[PDB]
Parts: structure tokens; C-alpha cells; sequence
RNA sequence: UAUUGACGACCCCGAUUGG
């Protein structure tokens, strides 16, 4: 994603002498952008915005791609302009959503993946259209771009780059780590507030005969227990789906229905995110989902809503019943719907 | 050679680096191809089914080595190895290597040793006055990363044959 | 009662059905025949719970202090991993799965001979490539002891007191010497009287020596020649060295490779175990005053190899009239190795899993990683949403500067064969009275299995009250205050051997967590719910300090917040965006428990579920011992005296009745005198 | 024939996929 700022237009009347010499020597007539912007309404194409407001319930992190010295497991961080921030990559949110989407589809079909290779596991109906498939020329191309997109999500907290380097380069959990965490959390005066944000923790494997740590199995995590996160932006290209369904806007309904099921499970905490999901991490609360459709087909207009019920009962029952009908109709014959 | 003050010397510098980079990548991959050479440079070898050390131990080191952006970062790699060496169980994980912990320390510290191993006649690949020393000091950090990465990857292929 | 026991891990050969090994159910979809959903679980504590935050620990004189770990809302934070490891180990027990975490255990463990065993050592050498024996004028009795009250095989060289000088001789010296027969108590020996280096003249015969106390002279005097096997002053009351007498009758045996490996391995044990103490420059074993290191442990690997002309004590017996040699030993009373490495006593089906097909039930439910190669599986279970329900759950005893000192959490030491070894792979305790050697001794031996810390049933009311007071000297209702480190000279023993804690989570605090489960079979789900519905007074064990009684917890289910359905019931749920009912699994819960129990009965061939050994033992664990005997680490004295010389109960046990650690279900209590 | 006395902490991440 990219955005344009500081837009300047320079004009050169190259049909006439003042223009051509201005181009050669006087660097053009300035024009203001605001006048021309007023002349046209911005004609945004059909899309649905999905804003998910959430926080870590248990600690949430993606593992940094290399172990520290003082702390073995560290959160991933990314630069954001001047500062570093913790990050969950969009690929991770996309992946967990795709996983639950696939699981639901196969569950309804009672299909199996135990015998397919990994690539054959990915390729199933509706998720193929939403999340896309690899380009694979077959005597026709099965590959198409995923109509669903997800943004990177960053911590509300930020740090200077050297402050985080002080954590990565720390060596003693009782020692130089504690200044660095007090600094990095922005509580240089108060260790307790620092450790309400980033809390180091120790783990051990217990030998079943002896008790106590199994030799070498001592390790530690920097759990971001208190790091606050910005709302996740999921962005659905309704237009791209309409192409995949050859304009049959009615046939959008089941894929939209699946996506609401994916979000329903997400809001029910059923989808963990990040590292350590079976080991006391990754479970998230969703406080709010904001659905923002622009230039929708009229039968989908009730999507324009804000939801705080995890069961999505804030969406109109008649609309949910409509989708539930089209969903049950597709369940009864789960054709490759993107084939006209 | 060009005189250092010749106006195009800045442009020649771009050509020098590009030619050196590819030559380094090739010659590192040549040396990674030999199971004796991996033992000479890092002490990694295959013995029966096993690798010395275990692949995970290479992967750990490989993950650290990517922080070696510039020669001053030899602190980090030396810091890692000394922290590794202090833990006896982790030290002995590198037993049955050829001196591997010392070989890595040397390669990371001795400015000459990377170039001694790669053994590239840079004379046909340089044209700037003092270009050789300018570029060796420049590229050192990348030569290390290229060589160790090549060795670890090439070693993995021979492990799969034996496994 | 010893504060730990074992549930016997049964070897699982021919276990079929779901309790057997199987390909995993997998994550790809909800199976029509298997169950998934969310279980709500409430945990409440019964004894206080320790949850030390090592990230906040503090150090004085290398004594360590820990505060209670707290979360972002300031409540005590309970790591769900710590819940997981609790539940998993209990689950591994009641399912009798593979044991998920097994460390090295691949070298033979070491032990020490009793002092009686020295009386059947004989002086020995290796000549070229044969061992040789030098019983000399003494003759080897049937048991290996010097026969018929004849004198000790080696002569005794006074060396640290009544020196018999030529400068004092050294271990390599080939020598000629006079000796005198001396008597003491039950035995007699050749006291060296005068000595020369071998090439020199020994000179005239000495005469009637002094009665050096109970070492009484005889005036029976002899001439011998050979070698002085001087070691060092390696115990405080060592008076003498010994010397080997080549001058007289001798025997030889071919040096077996078996005796080579034993010597190498034993000397490896000596040299490596003490490495740190020598390397920091200690002059002798810290465990006793005055002594200095025995000669072999400070020597080089040249001592570790068994080269020509090196000298040993050898262990030999007369067997069918044949003098057969069992071992070579550097010292009369020796360290030794059991003949089998503990890993080799464990059944291959119980060892940590090594392939994707042999995943046992706990490995499938909780997930597994191969420690030796490729292979892994994501667990079918997630614990999450841990919260403390109360607010003031942390027992700060009154002010944050207080901290209670807390016993001695010593390292486990599986060298104690009569505790850790099993006489059969069904986990039968060893027999009492036998020597140590009987331990890791046959492949048909086993290991005692999964260690468990029984509940401290029957504590007195207010045992945890006012914890900073050293009540440890008072048997309040017959129980001494056992968790508190006693005071010495009326002050706190903040030593480098024990941790101290700023507080604990109070008993009767309450916590919630949820368990997410996926694709459980009816047997696996039956097992899990059984652990969560145990009858009253059964408790799980959690956190640290479990030998001291900390962290005992009650688990039960919130049935209205739980939701479980089979795969079909989820197809109905996913089949519509409109709301739909849930099945009342609370009608089925008892049925799944019975489904689990019947699987246990059938595969482990036992007439009732409650008399399967590991089930009975686990229940006995979680219910705790019930003869109202106190639970504490072994010690010679009923009162926990401040020094805590727990070891002398073990030495008393060794010379005494030599009890083994009871079978857990037998609930036997150790006698305070193991004589 | 069985005596001699009393001390002491430990583990620091492990295994794997690297296109």
C-alpha cells in the first residue's frame, strides 16, 4: 500500500512561446490541486472495509526470526518511520483466517486432507476465490489473486531503534536487561510498570523420573502481556470477486456468508494468533467489528454496520436469513462456484 | 588503473562491486560443493547418518550471522560464540567437529582469513587505484555471510544423500 | 512418608484401540465421530501456590528472593504453561502414555561401595597385558577376604604420622622393605618397619616395635619387596599407606576388555565429577575437613588408561575354586558403576516418541516434537483466558521487605537405586536388605516410572498462618512446620542452597481458565473430563514447592459455560448464520467417562478400573497419604534440626534395614529409625 | 569385623523445515 502527499502540478504551455521558455528556464506555471479536485467526485470502486478492534487477552506476538542472548524468545518489531513498533504481519492474520475458513468448508463437506500434500490441502472451494491460489498452468490457469487483503498490524507502543537494540543485546535477565526494559517500555523510573507491559518469564521441561529441569531444557520468553495494538484492517475486493463470478452478483452471497462465519469464530476467540498458541499465548478478544461497504450491490447494503455481538446479531436478521438460505443452497451442492 | 581523482572513478566503483559480488557468490558455492572444504573452513562434516553439529546448531549460528552487517558487528558474533562456549553442554555439541568453534572465531575476526579461504585473484576484477583494499574492507562483511551460508546450505544437501 | 513416589509406567506392548499408538486425528476438519469445543474450568487453591517471577528476582550473598508474578491488572498471574504441564503429567499418568520428557540417562549411574567391601579387595598390577594378584603370604579366602584370619594382603606404611622414612617414598618407588606383623581388634597386618629403594641395601633386621596404641606389636618380622601404592591423605583419620609385596605368592589372569572399559569409565567418573572443585582450586573434598584429593581424581588421563605397570586394587572371589576378578578399583573403598544405564531399562514403547505412527494418546492430545530428527505434531488442546477472580489474592505477610525462607529444594539424585529403580518393568519396588549392586543390574529390571508428589493430606489448621515465625521446632498437632527453613542461632539461614519468596497466592483463591479441544476421540475426551471431575478431596499439584505441599489445587467444570459437540453438530452450527441450539453434553459426560474406563480395563487386562495399578497409584497420589503420617524428606531426627543432615538417615538405612521406597498404592511410611 | 563428618547446589535452551 502507498499514499501520495505534497502533490504539485506544473504546467507548460508548450504550444506558445511563454510556455516553452518557461519550461527551458522558469520552471512552469504553478497550479493549485484543490480547484481540480473540486471538479470531480472521487469514484471509489466497489469494496468492503472490515475493521476489527481487539486486544491481547493472553500475550500475543510473532516470534522474532532469531534468538536473543538474555531472552530466548522475543517479539518481532518493525520500523515505522522514525520508530520501531511491534508488528503482527498481515500474512499471519491472513493465514489464521484462511485456516479457519478451510476448516469450516472441509467440515461441512466432510472432506479430508490427511492424504493430500500441503499444496492440495490449500485448494478448496470459496477459499480459492477469497484467498487465492497459485498460478498453475493445466491443460487453463487455476491461479488467481486472492480477493481478500489484510494489513500489517502494529503496536500502539513505539520505541526508538537503539532502545530496542538495548533489549536485543542484553545479556543478564537480572541485570542490564532491566534498564533496557524500563527504558523501552517508557517507565525508566518504575520496573513494575515496565513488567506490566513486557514481562520476561522462564520455562522448563520436567524429566518424568527425576523432576526438576531436563538437562538443557531451560528457556525464557519476553511476553508482551500488556502491549496494546491498533485495530486490524481487513480489506475485501468485492469487484475482484464479481469478476470471478462473471457478474452474477447473487453468487457473491455464499462467499460473503463464509467470511462472516470466519469473523464470527474470530470474535468467539476460537482463532488464536501468533506464536505459542498451544502454550499460553495468542488468544485475543474482539471488542468491535466495523463493516464499511462502498458502492455495494444493493442486496448487500445491510453490511454497512458496526457489530459488538460476537454472534453478529447486530446485523439484520432478514439479511442473515437471506445469506443463510444462499449458504444452505450452496452447501447442498458445493460446486466450484467460480466456474460459470 | 584509474587515478583516484579521475572523474569516472565513482562510476568504476559501481562496476567493481557488482563483479566482485558475483565472483564471491560463485567461488563460495564452488567451495561449498566439496565435503572436505566444509570441514576445512568450519569443521562441519558428515559421520554416518549424523551431521556434526546437528543442523539446528548451524541454523542457530546462521540466524545470528545475519546480524553481521559491518565489521564492527564482529562484536555480536564473538559475543554469541563466547556465550555459547560458556555453556558446557552446548560447547560439547560442537565436539567431533574439526575445532569448529575456533575456526568460526578466526573467520569472524581475522580480516585476511575470509579472502585466504575464497582465494580469488581480484586483479582482473578491479581497475581503481587501491581498489583491492578499498573493496576488501568494504565487502568483508558480505563475503563472510555469503561463504558460511553457502557452506551450511551445501552441507545440507550431502546430509540428505546420507540420510 | 517420603514426599515423592512413582506411579508405575506399564509397558504398552499390545495395547490396542485408542489407548494404543495411532496415526493422529489431525486438524484439517472436525470428524463426525470425534468431539471439539470449549470447556470452562474453575481452579481453586487448597494449599498456597508459589508462582515465582524469576525476571524480578533479587540477590544477596547469592541467596535469592522471588516475588509473586503479577499480571497487567495487578492480579497474580498464573502461567497457562504451568497449568498445562500439571494437567499433561497427570494425563500421561492416568492414560499411561509415552513419557514425554526424558533427559540423558544414557551413561551408567555411579554409586559407592560400603566399607565392608574393601575387605575383599586384593592388591593388583597389570604386567604387560595380564592382571596379576599379590596376596603374598596371605591366602585368598573363599569370599575374596583374606583367609583364616591371616594378615591383610598389603602391608601398611606409616606415612602421615609415625613415618617410616628411608624423604618419604612415592607411588612409583620400587622398594625393598622389612615389615612386622601387627594386630588390631578383629584383624592383623604387616606394619612396615624399615625401607630402602630397591637397588639400595635394606640393612639389618629391626626388632620388637612400639605398641602404637591398639596397633600392638608381635615381633614377628619379615622381609618383602615390591611397590608402595601411596595415594594421598584422602580422609581425615588416614594414618597409613599400603605397599604391594611381589616377594611372595602370586596369581595372574588375562586382562579382559571388560575390565579395561570399567577402569576407564570409573576413572572418568572420578576425574570429571570433581572437575569444578579442583578447577576453582579446592585442595580436597568439601564434604569433609582435612582430607585432600585422592590421587587418581587429580591425575591425568594417563591414569585413566590402564597401561603396563600401573597398580590397582582388584575385586576377586573364589568361584568353584577359581579366583575370578570382577573389577579394578583405585582405592580400598571405592566409587563404582551400576552395570546398566537407566535408559536401557525403559521399555521402547514408553520412551519418548520417535516416529509419526507411534504417537501415544498424550502425544496426540498435547502434541509432540521429535528430539532426534524430523517429526512434529501440533497439540489438539489449548489452555487460555486464565484469570484470578479475587483481587487481594497475594499473601504479602505484612510488609514487602519481609520474605520467608523456604526449606532446601535439593536436586534429585537417581543414584539412590532403592528409590528410583524398579525390580521389574511393571515398577515393582526393589527388595529390602540387598546391597546396592542389585540395582541397575538386569535388563529385566525396570524404572519406577512417572514421579508424582502426593497431596499433603491432613495438615493442621493454620499451618500456613503467620509464616515468618519459625514454628519449625514445635509439632503443632503432630506436624512440624516443614516448609520454613529453620533458624540457626536465632537468625535466618539465607544460604546459597535455598530460595526465599516475598509471598504466595493465598489458599481458597479461585481462578478461571478455558480449555479448547479439537478432534478428541470419545476415549481421549473421556480421560480428560475424568481428570476434571474427580471426586472430592482429590487434588492436582501445581507450581513449585510440591514436596513441601504448595500448589495443591481443586479442578472442576462449569457445565453451563462449556460447549462440546461432535463434527456433525458443528456442521449444523456452521450451516447457518442464524443462531441454533447446542446439544446438552452434560447427559453424555458420564458416558464418555465410562467409555474411557472401559478402554483402560480392556487393554490393561484388569478386572476393574479402580484396581489398575497406575490408576490406583495416581488416585492414591492425588488423594494423598492417609495414615496421618507426616510428609517430610528423610532425616535421622523427628524434629527438623537446623543443619538438616538428611543424608545420615540414608547412611543409617544403608547399614540398617535397607528399606526401599514403598509401592505408592501400599501407602507405607518410612520408619524414623531405618535400622 | 564397620568404622571416619558433614557438607553441597543444578539446568541457561534442546530437535526440525530453510524454499
Amino acid at each position: 500500500r502507498i499514499k501520495l502527499d505534497d502533490l504539485k502540478l506544473k504546467s507548460f504551455a508548450l504550444d506558445k512561446p511563454e510556455g516553452i521558455f518557461s519550461a527551458l528556464l522558469d520552471q512552469g506555471k504553478k497550479l493549485d490541486w484543490n480547484q481540480l479536485k473540486a471538479n470531480v467526485t472521487y469514484q471509489s470502486p466497489p469494496y468492503l472495509g472490515i475493521s476489527i478492534t481487539w486486544n491481547p487477552k493472553d500475550p500475543v506476538m510473532v516470534k522474532a526470526e532469531g534468538d536473543g542472548l538474555a531472552i530466548d524468545i522475543l517479539p518481532l518489531v518493525s520500523q515505522v518511520g522514525s520508530d520501531v513498533r511491534f508488528v503482527i504481519p498481515g500474512s499471519s492474520i491472513k493465514g489464521i483466517l484462511r485456516t479457519q475458513a478451510e476448516r469450516i468448508i472441509r467440515t461441512i463437506c466432510q472432506s479430508n486432507g490427511s492424504e493430500k500434500n500441503f499444496l492440495e490441502q490449500l485448494r478448496i472451494n470459496l477459499v480459492n476465490e477469497l484467498f487465492g491460489s497459485a498460478s498453475l498452468s493445466q491443460k487453463i490457469d487455476l491461479g488467481k489473486i486472492g480477493a481478500l487483503a489484510v494489513n500489517d498490524c502494529f503496536s500502539s507502543l513505539s520505541m526508538t531503534p537503539d532502545q530496542w537494540k538495548a533489549v536485543e543485546n542484553a545479556t543478564e535477565m537480572t541485570g542490564n536487561l532491566q534498564p533496557a526494559l524500563k527504558q523501552a517500555t517508557g517507565y525508566p523510573n518504575n520496573i513494575s510498570q515496565a513488567y506490566k507491559v513486557l514481562q520476561p518469564a522462564m520455562h522448563v521441561a520436567v524429566d518424568r523420573w527425576t523432576g526438576g529441569a531436563a538437562e538443557g531444557m531451560l528457556y525464557s520468553v519476553l511476553e508482551p502481556i500488556g502491549v496494546t495494538w491498533e485495530p486490524i484492517q481487513v480489506h475485501l475486493d468485492i469487484a475482484r470477486l464479481k469478476n470471478y463470478y462473471h457478474g452474477k452478483e447473487e453468487k457473491l452471497k455464499p462467499a460473503i456468508a463464509l467470511l462472516l462465519l470466519v469473523l464470527r469464530d474470530l470474535a468467539n476467540k476460537k482463532i488464536p494468533v501468533g506464536y505459542g498458541t498451544n502454550r499460553g499465548m495468542g488468544t485475543i478478544t474482539v471488542s468491535q467489528i466495523t463493516l464499511n461497504g462502498k458502492a455495494l450491490p444493493t442486496e448487500l447494503e445491510p453490511l454497512n454496520k458496526t457489530m459488538t455481538c460476537p454472534n453478529l446479531t447486530d446485523l439484520d436478521e432478514a439479511f442473515r436469513q437471506d445469506l443463510s438460505t444462499a449458504w444452505k443452497e450452496w452447501i447442498a451442492d458445493p460446486i466450484d462456484l467460480c466456474q460459470q | 588503473p584509474l587515478p583516484t581523482n579521475h572523474p569516472t572513478q565513482d562510476y568504476a566503483r559501481l562496476i567493481e562491486k557488482a563483479a566482485w559480488r558475483e565472483a564471491i557468490q560463485n567461488k563460495a558455492l564452488a567451495l561449498a560443493s566439496s565435503r572436505a572444504k566444509r570441514e576445512e573452513i568450519l569443521g562441519i562434516k558428515i559421520m554416518g547418518k549424523d551431521s556434526q553439529p546437528t543442523m539446528t546448531q548451524l541454523g542457530g549460528f546462521r540466524s545470528v550471522l545475519k546480524r553481521l552487517h559491518s565489521r564492527n558487528n564482529r562484536d555480536i558474533v564473538t559475543g554469541y560464540l563466547t556465550a555459547l562456549e560458556q555453556v558446557s553442554n552446548r560447547k560439547e555439541k560442537w565436539s567431533n567437529t574439526s575445532q569448529g568453534l575456533t575456526k568460526i572465531r578466526n573467520l569472524v575476526t581475522q580480516e585476511n582469513l575470509i579472502w585466504n579461504h575464497l582465494d580469488i585473484d581480484f586483479s582482473p576484477l578491479t581497475i581503481t587505484q587501491n581498489g583491492v583494499n578499498q573493496l576488501k574492507s568494504e565487502l568483508w562483511a558480505e563475503a563472510v555471510r555469503t561463504l558460511v551460508d553457502a557452506i551450511i546450505r551445501g552441507h545440507k544437501r550431502d546430509l540428505e544423500k546420507a540420510q | 512418608h517420603n514426599p515423592y513416589n512413582f506411579v508405575p509406567a506399564l509397558p504398552r506392548d499390545g495395547i490396542t484401540g485408542d489407548l494404543g499408538d495411532c496415526a493422529p486425528a489431525g486438524h484439517s476438519y472436525y470428524h463426525g465421530d470425534k468431539y471439539s469445543g470449549r470447556i470452562a474450568v474453575k481452579l481453586t487453591t487448597v494449599t498456597p501456590l508459589l508462582i515465582p517471577d524469576a525476571s524480578k528476582e533479587e540477590i544477596n550473598n547469592n541467596h535469592k528472593t522471588y516475588p509473586v508474578r503479577i499480571g497487567k491488572d495487578g492480579k497474580p498471574y498464573l502461567p497457562p504453561t504451568s497449568i498445562k504441564g500439571m494437567l499433561r503429567s497427570a494425563y500421561e499418568a492416568v492414560t499411561n502414555s509415552r513419557l514425554a520428557v526424558f533427559e540423558d540417562h544414557d551413561s551408567r549411574l555411579a554409586y559407592r561401595m560400603p566399607a565392608t567391601m574393601g575387605l575383599q579387595m586384593v592388591p593388583a598390577r597389570i604386567e604387560g597385558d595380564n592382571i596379576v594378584l599379590y596376596p603374598g603370604t596371605s591366602r585368598i579366602g573363599n569370599n575374596g577376604r583374606p583367609a583364616n584370619n591371616d594378615p591383610m594382603y598389603a602391608a601398611w606404611l606409616p606415612y602421615y604420622q609415625n613415618r617410616i622414612a628411608y624423604q618419604m617414598a612415592e607411588h612409583g618407588d620400587h622398594v625393598r622393605f622389612w615389615a612386622e606383623r601387627y594386630t588390631r581388634g578383629n584383624f592383623c597386618y604387616w606394619r612396615v618397619r624399615q625401607i630402602a629403594r630397591h637397588n639400595q641395601n635394606l640393612g639389618n633386621r629391626p626388632e620388637r616395635g612400639r605398641n602404637y596404641g591398639q596397633h600392638h606389636s608381635t615381633g614377628v618380622i619379615e622381609q618383602f619387596e615390591g611397590f608402595v601404592y601411596k595415594t594421598n591423605k584422602n580422609i581425615g583419620n588416614k594414618h597409613d599407606e599400603r605397599v604391594f609385596i611381589i616377594d611372595r605368592e602370586s596369581i595372574e589372569i588375562p586382562l579382559s576388555r571388560d575390565l579395561r572399559r570399567k577402569w576407564r569409565e570409573l576413572i572418568t567418573s572420578y576425574q570429571e565429577i570433581h572437575k569444578k572443585e579442583v578447577d576453582r582450586g579446592d585442595t580436597g573434598p568439601s564434604a569433609v575437613n582435612g582430607a585432600v584429593w585422592s590421587r587418581q581424581i587429580i591425575a591425568d588421563e594417563s591414569e585413566r588408561n590402564l597401561s603396563d605397570g600401573t597398580l590397582c586394587y582388584a575385586h576377586v572371589k573364589k568361584e568353584d575354586g577359581q579366583y575370578k576378578i570382577l573389577n579394578l578399583y583405585p582405592v580400598m573403598i571405592t566409587r563404582g558403576l551400576y552395570e546398566i544405564a537407566p535408559v536401557d531399562l525403559l521399555d521402547e514403547t514408553l520412551k519418548p516418541a520417535t516416529d509419526k505412527k507411534q504417537l501415544s494418546p498424550a502425544d496426540r492430545v498435547f502434541g509432540w516434537v521429535n528430539q532426534r530428527g524430523n517429526g512434529c505434531y501440533k497439540g489438539q488442546l489449548r489452555i487460555h483466558s486464565v484469570t484470578c477472580q479475587h483481587d487481594d489474592a497475594i499473601d504479602d505477610f505484612g510488609n514487602q521487605n519481609f520474605s520467608v525462607p523456604l526449606a532446601i529444594l535439593g536436586q534429585p539424585k537417581p543414584e539412590q537405586a532403592r528409590f528410583y529403580c524398579a525390580d521389574d518393568r511393571k515398577g515393582i519396588p526393589l527388595e529390602d536388605g540387598y546391597d546396592r549392586d542389585d540395582g541397575y543390574s538386569d535388563s529385566e529390571q525396570g524404572l519406577r516410572g512417572r514421579k508424582v508428589y502426593p497431596h499433603h493430606k491432613g495438615l493442621p489448621n493454620g499451618y500456613w498462618s503467620n509464616p515468618t515465625e519459625d514454628r519449625s521446632q514445635q509439632a503443632i498437632q503432630g506436624h512440624y512446620q516443614e516448609y520454613r527453613r529453620p533458624k540457626k542461632d536465632g537468625l535466618e539461614q539465607r544460604d546459597d542452597q535455598n530460595r526465599s519468596v516475598k509471598g504466595w497466592v493465598k489458599p481458597l483463591t479461585e481462578f478461571t481458565f478455558e480449555i479448547d479441544v479439537t478432534n478428541l476421540s470419545e476415549v481421549e475426551l473421556g480421560a480428560l473430563l475424568w481428570l476434571l471431575t474427580l471426586p472430592d478431596l482429590h487434588f492436582h499439584r501445581l507450581g513449585g514447592g510440591k514436596p513441601l505441599g504448595f500448589g495443591s489445587v481443586r479442578l472442576d467444570i462449569d457445565p453451563d459455560k462449556t460447549d462440546l459437540r461432535n463434527g456433525a453438530g458443528w456442521r449444523d452450527y456452521y450451516g447457518s448464520l442464524l443462531e441454533t441450539s447446542q446439544p446438552d453434553f452434560t447427559t453424555l459426560i458420564s458416558q464418555w467417562i465410562n467409555a474411557f474406563q472401559t478402554a483402560v480395563k480392556e487393554e490393561y487386562g484388569s478386572s476393574s478400573f479402580d484396581q489398575v495399578t497406575f490408576i490406583k497409584a495416581s488416585g492414591q497420589s492425588l488423594q494423598g497419604f492417609h495414615d496421618n503420617a507426616s510428609i517430610h524428606y528423610p532425616r535421622s531426627t523427628p524434629e527438623p534440626k537446623p543443619d538438616g543432615e538428611a543424608f545420615k538417615w540414608f547412611v543409617a538405612n544403608e547399614k540398617g534395614r535397607r528399606l526401599a521406597l514403598p509401592a505408592l498404592e501400599k501407602s507405607q511410611s518410612f520408619p524414623i529409625k531405618p535400622s
